[PDB]
């Protein structure tokens, strides 16, 4: 196996698998705009008069009824998904720990760097002793 | 990659001083300024740093494509300061996440070798017989078929 | 249980959103103006509700995922 | 499968908890139905430890839990607990939300109100399915076999009972619910263990000897033939691996175990066996409708499963019934799953698409709904 | 003092060939660390599956135990009713 | 003079302790290439009779299916005799 | 390092006192736990002469001192020398004031309470710590092996105790504590090496026997066998060069002080080996985890350092145990401090990190708050 190409490799497939989604992301939008204007039928005011307006209210109260009450389950469905999410969280985080907790610590913060400093200290404690004349 | 130049511009006296140690326990007199890796990795290693040297020793008997086999100061001297992390950012684990749901077309929790086939014929790059063995080793941690998130998180993590 | 509390927020928000219901009163473009402003926002709500769906959806399929790791783990 | 709307074939049991979508051929997740609290104090930190480990997880980790079932005999006594087990079959043995599934429950017959309409109540309130029908465990058993005549023998792990059918019109004065079952089977068991050495005491032991009956144990076609012989030579001790050694030898207590179904005077029960119930039950019925209850003979339920059965029990009835009737004793190789195969064959029918309990009509009538027309 | 003097350096050059052989023992020693606790993790995973495929085996053969008798007995009884 | 035989004798405790070091990885070192062989071969064993068992499984897998199959046919006949 | 606050991982222990910084490899600084006053009269002036050299500073004048341990078994003996052994290890050793850092002790099984409760009280009141815990001496060991399970067999210098764990849920019934440890091998050398003519009758030549024992004796594959090679070739005779010259040659002395592990009656103890006791700890367990404990049995302490003790006991325990069962002895080559670098893992973590004993809380209850929910 190469080192350079895989790196180029994998870096390229990043990158367009990141613009890959973009332009997902965008097309949902886009088809997300479509399916608004079809539920969601634009009403063009051009020649409107009273008797449409108070249509509209209507069915607008009907559907605002409908359209809550469908928001409201969705919700409530967000609200499960969530907590499930947290508890899942939860059971991943213990798991990696009872794997990696033991492999994840400080090794030798300063114990590698004092290495020699007790036996000079030892010899020139003695010698200081020993030099009071 | 190309970051040779951004690189020998880059590096922060933490290291520097390290390297300019080495550099003095390199060059004592009659060398043609090449810098040979081979020795240079005994100096690393007599410089108590701790980073993984068989990737290096290899990579010396594959890389600089020419075979001088004497790195120039660019590759080796990379495989040298390869001790501090100057890593990617690591990407985001949210990006990832979102990659590995689009990728997941068969909706069956992991991506197996005919979606990466897929997705390269959708980029286009030079077919590799580390196919196969390549998911084996990373996404198969299990050898079950599975890969999780993680994996593919693992995979390129951090890379340049 | 989970059934009452659920039924009294619903006609709570019920109360507090739909507002008085009163349109005859008054002249015929501001009722034009309030009627495409309460479509507008319900558009916006049905947005905001099929956004969720599919953030919903991607959100079972992790929890599918997570749930695989735990099997996983065992 | 698609777009339409599938039925969850739920199975509630006592011992074994069995559920599936309808319309397959056998159970999606078969768990034992046990909540066990750890017992001991815990001194490793951030382990993860859970406060109940319930279903097949606590079968693995019952070296320190107290095991202890949620059903007794048919009756619900641990309403929490039931609820918990619930909860875990719908989220994480089938992973499907139950609120866009009907249900089918299944309930042994002659139980208390209470248990019902708790169980529909549940159901409709803290899972919120959109309908469930309540079925008896007999006349699934009896869909399974193809049949729609015969009487069916249920032995379960909690109660057994009955049913005589004919020509799908049940006889509800014919009904023989006894209480002796797999459980205290477990329990005589584990106590003539005791005569060669061998204590098991722990509600955990309890499992280890419930597998040591399933995998040993068997019923003798003659019970004193089988004693003599126990008794002068060796050819039955079979020995058994414990799971940490320590190998075990079972002499005549192989078929000494399950002989308490056909004399239940061994753990003091007065009643007969599970040979003279089922004849009792068919005398009960009317003069015309006897010899075709003779020849369907149906046997179901786990604890039917000895090695054996099939022919003691025919030898016994043959000896009760008159000599001219013949008597055929149905043992299907999936007696295990009868139930559910039947559950899932009922959820399938068109016929039965109307007989659910809608919530609407829970909302109008409140939990009483089950005992009225809808049944 | 001249004579100490020459055996003060002689025993310097011999000091620092020591710490050179230790470092060298210590950079073995880690390695062959690393080397045991790669094959002992193949031990266990090695013993493991053997288990499972014990166990399988066991359960298949009971299986068939059971089985091949039930056909013998019906096989009889297929005799009897000719 | 005295200054360097106070010199002689450290070098001599560190010459000391070098030897005491040499000692102390050989001994380390040969308990772990013992280790080393004695997991090697076990592994070797293991994953041999791991395999043989799983040969044996599949022929049982094998035997079960056609017993399966006599058994269907078995009990066709005893219905159509009944 | 820096902002923040790091925990002090003191381990008193009973032969050496292991402290440092919470997540390291390794303790910062090891010492013998010796406290020695001068005892001869003292004739020059002016030279400095403390009253009580403590720690490694009289390891080397230990010509003219009367070494005494603070700690006998565990349990500690003469508190005004623990207080000093503690003050030299915060101010010497490490350098850092206790004002401004947590501390975490460890405490072997089943000792007096008031030696707990003294500690703590020592701790918050004279060096005034912001937060101190205190641990068993074997779930740490548990800790660094990475388990969660296993039994461990903790043979320090002062005393040997056996705990078992199962999936973090300790068993406080089957925990067998054992009085035999290093300094009783270190008697019954000093006291086998009086067959040769060595006599060592001082407090200080005890240092000099325990030197021997650790650099040359070794536990025997058989013993029988070693006794009668050691009585025909002279193979075994090592030597050794005293602190004066005179060298001495041990013969087979070598592997007869370690044996008295596995055969107490030497120095006239009653109860069982090491081998025999692990055994039965483990037979007081239940008996669906003895599988588990028999495959992760770890060893820890110094004195389970012998060359050749991973292998006698393996064999001890493979000829008492169930012969289906597999025995295995995970003996990390970091056995000494593997108690201490468990207690650094356990200080890192996060979710132990509201388990400390608060200073408030110690005011509020008094020192009886150590055997409280906070342990
Ligand atoms: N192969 C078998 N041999 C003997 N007894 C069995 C066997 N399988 C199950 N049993 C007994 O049957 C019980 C399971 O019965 P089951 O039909 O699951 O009860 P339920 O009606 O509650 O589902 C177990 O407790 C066990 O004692
Ligand atoms: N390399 C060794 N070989 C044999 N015995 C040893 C060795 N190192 C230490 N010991 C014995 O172990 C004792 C130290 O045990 P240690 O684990 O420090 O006790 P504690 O649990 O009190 O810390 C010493 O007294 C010594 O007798
Ligand atoms: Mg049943
Ligand atoms: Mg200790």
């Amino acid at each position: 196996i190469s080192a350079s190409r895989k790196l180029q490799l994998k870096t390229l497939m990043l990158q367009i698998a990141k613009q890959e989604l973009e332009r997902e992301a965008e097309e949902r939008r886009g088809e997300k705009g479509r399916a608004l204007s079809t539920r969601c039928q634009p009403l063009e005011l051009a020649g409107l008069s009273f008797a449409e307006l108070q249509d509209l209210c209507r069915q607008l109260h009907a559907r605002v009824d409908k359209v809550d009450e469908e928001r409201y389950d969705v919700e409530a469905k967000v609200t499960k998904n969530i907590t499930e999410i947290a508890d899942l969280n939860q059971k991943i985080f213990d798991l990696r720990g009872k794997f990696k907790r033991p492999t994840l610590r400080r090794v030798r913060i300063s114990a590698d760097a004092m290495m020699q400093a007790l036996l000079g200290a030892r010899a020139k404690e003695t010698l200081d002793l020993r030099a009071h004349l | 990659d190309d970051i040779y130049k951004a690189a020998v511009e880059q590096l922060t006296e933490e290291q520097k001083n390290e390297f300019k140690a080495a550099f003095d326990i390199f060059v004592l007199g009659a060398e043609d300024g090449c810098i040979s890796t081979k020795e240079l990795g005994k100096v690393m290693r007599m410089l108590g740093q701790n980073p993984t040297p068989e990737e290096l020793q290899e990579m010396i008997d594959e890389v600089d494509e020419d075979g001088s086999g004497t790195v120039d100061f660019d590759e080796f001297l990379v495989m040298m300061v390869r001790c501090m992390k100057d890593d990617s950012k690591g990407k985001s684990e949210e990006e990832l996440s979102d990659l590995f749901r689009m990728f997941d077309k068969n909706a069956d929790g992991y991506i197996d070798l005919e979606e990466l086939k897929i997705m390269l014929q959708a980029t286009g790059e030079t077919i590799t017989e580390d196919d196969i063995e390549e998911l084996m080793k990373d996404g198969d941690k299990n050898n079950d078929g599975r890969i999780d998130y993680d994996e593919f998180l693992e995979f390129m993590k951090g890379v340049e | 249980g989970k059934r009452q509390t659920e039924r009294e927020k619903k006609k709570k928000i019920l109360a507090e959103r739909r507002k008085v219901l009163a349109i005859d009163h008054l002249n015929e473009d501001q009722l034009r103006e309030k009627a495409k402003e309460l479509w507008q926002s319900i558009y916006n709500l049905e947005a905001e509700k099929f956004d969720l769906q599919e953030k919903f959806k991607q959100q079972k399929y992790e929890i599918n995922v997570l749930r695989n790791r735990i099997n996983d783990n065992q | 499968d698609d777009e339409e709307t599938t039925a969850l074939v739920c199975d509630n049991g006592s011992g074994l908890v069995k559920a599936g979508f309808a319309g397959d051929d056998a159970p999606r997740a078969v768990f034992p139905s046990i909540v066990g609290r750890p017992r001991h104090q815990g001194v490793m930190v951030g382990m993860g430890q859970k406060d109940s480990y319930v279903g097949d997880e606590a079968q693995s980790k019952r070296g320190i839990l107290t095991l202890k079932y949620p059903i007794e005999h048919g009756i619900i006594t641990n309403w929490d607990d039931m609820e918990k087990i619930w909860h875990h079959t719908f989220y994480n043995e089938l992973r499907v939300a139950p609120e866009e599934h009907p249900t089918l429950l299944t309930e042994a017959p002659l139980n208390p109100k209470a248990n019902r309409e708790k169980m529909t109540q549940i159901m409709f309130e803290t899972f919120n399915v959109p309908a469930m029908y309540v079925a008896i465990q007999a006349v699934l058993s009896l869909y399974a076999s193809g049949r729609t005549t015969g009487i069916v023998l249920d032995s379960g792990d909690g109660v057994t009972h009955n049913v005589p059918i004919y020509e799908g019109y049940a006889l509800p004065h014919a009904i023989m619910r006894l209480d002796l079952a797999g459980r205290d089977l477990t329990d005589y068991l584990m106590k003539i263990l005791t005569e060669r050495g061998y204590s098991f005491v722990t509600t955990a032991e309890r499992e280890i000897v419930r597998d040591i009956k399933e995998k040993l144990c068997y019923v003798a076609l003659d019970f004193e033939n089988e004693m003599a012989t126990a008794a002068s030579s060796s050819s039955l001790e079979k020995s058994y691996e414990l799971p940490d050694g320590q190998v075990i030898t079972i002499g005549n207590e192989r078929f000494r175990c399950p002989e308490t179904l056909f004399q239940p005077s061994f753990i003091g029960m007065e009643s007969a066996g599970i040979h003279e119930t089922t004849y009792n039950s068919i005398m009960k019925c009317d003069i015309d409708i006897r010899k075709d209850l003779y020849a369907n003979n149906v046997l179901s339920g786990g604890t039917t499963m000895y090695p054996g059965i099939a022919d003691r029990m025919q030898k016994e009835i043959t000896a009760l019934a008159p000599s001219t009737m013949k008597i055929k004793i149905i043992a299907p190789p999936e007696r295990k799953y009868s139930v559910w195969i039947g559950g899932s064959i009922l959820a399938s029918l068109s016929t039965f698409q109307q007989m659910w309990i809608s919530k609407q009509e829970y909302d109008e009538a409140g939990p009483s709904i089950v005992h009225r027309k809808c049944f | 003092a001249q004579k100490d003097e020459e055996k003060m350096e002689i025993q310097e050059i011999q000091l620092k060939e020591a710490k050179h052989i230790a470092e060298d023992a210590d950079r073995k020693y880690e390695e062959v660390a690393r080397k045991l606790v790669i094959i002992e993790s193949d031990l266990e995973r090695a013993e493991e599956r053997a288990e499972l495929s014990e166990g399988k085996c066991a359960e298949l053969e009971e299986e068939l135990k059971t089985v091949t008798n039930n056909l013998k007995s019906l096989e009889a009884q297929a005799e009897k009713y000719s």
